[PDB]
RNA sequence: AGGAUAGUGGCCUACCAUGGUUUCAACGGGUAACGGGGAAUAAGGGUUCGAUUCCGGAGAGGGAGCCUGAGAAACGGCUACCACAUCCAAGGAAGGCAGCAGGCGCGCAAAUUACCCAAUCCCGACACGGGGAGGUAGUGACAAUAAAUAACGAUACAGGUUGUAAUUGGAAUGAGUACAAUGUAAAUACCUUAACGAGGAACAAUUGGAGGGCAAGUCUGGUGCCAGCAG
């Protein structure tokens, strides 16, 4: 309900070839909306992809309703893969969390590599013939 | 006369039981404030410059 | 006149005289020897925990007369026998040979109180609950 | 490891802990602003105490002094913002007059007693509590606020209010509808 | 004068001289002594504290000796002895939590064997890998800030224009539970918010006191210099 973008801080980013800026929104009768749904009225306000749009770090005013936020125009898909961490785009989608173990676990496998100097075959088969 | 450690708690344990009152709860914070300023700048019951507290009932 | 040196380069006789004459105050001369450290019975700290030995009572001092439940504690730590006081009438029986108490001054600091002969410390706790829980029934003690 | 955050104390209880004198004078202040307990008239003590430990010493010094200007002048702009001190009294010397009983005008809790929000200073307090109050565009819920000049006309009833607009509230919808 | 050192120097050697410090406190002994930036109290002058977020030093059970390397007399490197201590088929082998977390002991006295490299910065051949450094959660009344436990009206009452002693109602609310987004590395919590959530609003405030110092009773029972209180 007459949800409005407000924009300050305005940085032109073409090292990172993108553009950085702070994101009001100014929402009544509401609690939030998502970030996702910010970057959709992003993305019509400046004819710009969904895809290129990231938005981050969202704070209401204390009171109830407006809330500031931080967010990126990338100028493609490409760019917006680029320039951006694992996290962001795992919560677009735009990649996805790989499946890897626990740190205890990782840990304790490259320490369990220690014990062993050359090849794992050559161990294995190693033991293997040992213990027939 | 003297004592020993027999009789150790006589009194205590002498003493007749008699359990506390279930009574109104009084209001905790500034509503005790407001009672309390009532009580000794608005419901003023001096009595010819002498002010008492606690008067026993008598 | 005033009999200390009052010269512009005699800051030595003053500051010596000074570090001379506090020997005499009595708070400066126990840090500075560490008797609190050395000959306390808590060895200076605030709390100690013991193992009750018997129970005594005290005749207080005159114009008084009455007997103060004490018992006889040796200290875990380093093995000190002290007497100790226990509050709050109905307490001693709260108290049993080889229970273990924590122990505290009566806050004058290494003094006796009150009518109280040579008594030192009050009891705090017993068998791990303190004593104001059990005179007053909030807690009960665990054997 | 990181950097030690600072942070102090804003209240100092008084030495002499009976007096009567100074006890009925405390309970007078906290029944006319309708104050929580004492350390709220400590606080006054203590931050008027500071203010004129400060402005004493810069009484203390010569005037047109860069020191003496400077902070005395500061000193006397934060006290005329917020309504401790008026419009024709920038001299530095009224600041020792003041009484903690000019602090506590300024709280929220005296202010929306004062305009007919409430009726009264207990009504004042819980109404602040219970989030029915709005300072300008920002909801405030702190008795303690402190009101400069400019949030003076910006005091009204909540945006979302049930007092100034909005759905009443759990007891009316809950007995309204029978 | 040499030797040794990266280099000065009794740093060490040879020969020689007999010097060097001290009541202006040497030397020796104590330290419940790492130093400092600082901390507590503070009219002024002072007193007391500083293991500990930064800087400097030192140590890695105790001692010593070395390798490598620009740099270590390094201990999450080696070698040996001492003390502890693990395995063993008895021939042998393997150790160093004053890193993080966790156990035992000690005591008055102190927390989880959790998540993660997203920030801070560091290292490497390195844009990418690693980091218990570090960051996030758990325990956390060490301290510090803000701050609910209620409020508003009416009857006859009471009283000299309201300040009135009770019980009659309409309301308001967040403590908490929970749709959702946000927050975040992912979370949690805060902040925001659907449906909920108070008349004994039992959603019930505690700790100490009432002779004086020192604020607040000579009211009722019990005991009877006993039991107890009492700085
Ligand atoms: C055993 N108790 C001693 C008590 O005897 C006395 O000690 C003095 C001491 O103060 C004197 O010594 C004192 O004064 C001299 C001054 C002459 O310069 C100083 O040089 C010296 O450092 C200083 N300690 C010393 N000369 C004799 C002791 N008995 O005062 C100190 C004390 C520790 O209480």
């Amino acid at each position: 309900d007459a949800v409005t973008i407000r924009t300050r801080k305005v940085i032109s980013n073409p090292l990172l070839a993108r553009r950085q800026f702070v994101i009001d929104v100014l929402h009544p009768n509401r609690a939030n909306v998502s970030k996702d749904e910010l970057r959709e009225k992003l993305a019509e306000i400046y004819k710009a992809e969904k895809d290129a749009v990231s938005v981050f770090g969202f704070r209401t005013q204390f009171g109830g309703g407006k809330s500031t936020g931080f967010g990126l125009i990338y100028q493609s898909v490409a760019d917006a893969k680029r320039f951006e961490p694992a996290y962001r785009l795992v919560r677009y989608g735009l990649a996805e969390k790989v499946e890897k173990a626990s740190r205890q676990q990782r840990k304790q496998k490259k320490n369990r590599d220690k014990k062993i100097f050359g090849t794992q075959r050559r161990a294995q088969k190693r033991a293997a013939r040992r213990n027939a | 006369v003297h004592g020993s450690l027999a009789r150790a708690g006589k009194v205590k344990s002498q003493t007749p039981k008699v359990e506390k009152q279930e009574k109104p709860k009084k209001p905790q914070g500034r509503a005790y404030m407001r009672l309390l300023y009532t009580r000794r700048f608005v419901n003023v019951t001096l009595t010819n410059g002498k002010r008492k507290m606690n008067p026993s009932p008598a | 006149g005033k009999g200390k040196p009052r010269g512009l380069n005699s800051a030595r006789k003053l500051r010596v005289h000074r570090r001379n004459n506090r020997w005499a105050d009595q708070a400066y001369k126990a840090r500075l020897l560490g008797t609190a450290f050395k000959s306390s019975p808590f060895g200076g700290s605030s709390h100690a925990k013991g193992i009750v030995l018997e129970k005594i009572g005290i005749e207080s001092k005159q114009p008084n007369s009455a007997i103060r439940k004490c018992v006889r504690v040796q200290l875990i730590k380093n093995g000190k026998k002290v007497t100790a006081f226990v509050p709050n009438d109905g307490c001693l029986n709260f108290v049993d040979e080889n229970d273990e108490v924590l122990l505290a001054g009566f806050g004058r600091r290494g003094k006796a109180k009150g009518d109280i002969p040579g008594v030192r410390f009050k009891v705090v706790k017993v068998s791990g609950v303190s004593l104001l829980a059990l005179w007053k029934e909030k807690k009960e003690k665990p054997r | 490891p990181r950097a030690p955050r600072t942070y102090s104390k804003t209240y100092s209880v008084p030495k002499r802990p009976y007096e009567s004198a100074r006890l009925d004078a405390e309970l007078k202040l906290a029944g006319e602003y309708g104050l929580k307990n004492k350390r709220e008239i400590y606080r006054i003590g203590f931050q008027l105490s500071k203010i004129r430990r400060a402005a004493r010493d810069l009484l203390t010094r010569d005037e047109k002094d860069p020191k003496r200007l400077f902070e005395g002048n500061a000193l006397i702009r934060r006290l005329v913002r917020i309504g401790v001190l008026s419009e024709d009294k920038m001299k530095l010397d009224y600041v020792l007059a003041l009484k903690p009983e000019d602090f506590l005008e300024r709280r929220l809790q005296t202010q929306v007693f004062k305009l007919g929000l409430a009726r009264s200073i207990h009504h004042a307090r819980v109404l602040i509590t219970q989030r029915h109050i709005a300072v300008g565009k920002q909801i405030v819920n702190i008795p303690s606020f402190t009101v400069r000049l400019d949030s003076q006309k910006h005091i009204d009833f909540a945006h979302n209010s049930p007092y100034g607009g909005g759905r009443a509230g759990r007891v009316k919808r809950k007995n309204q509808g029978k």
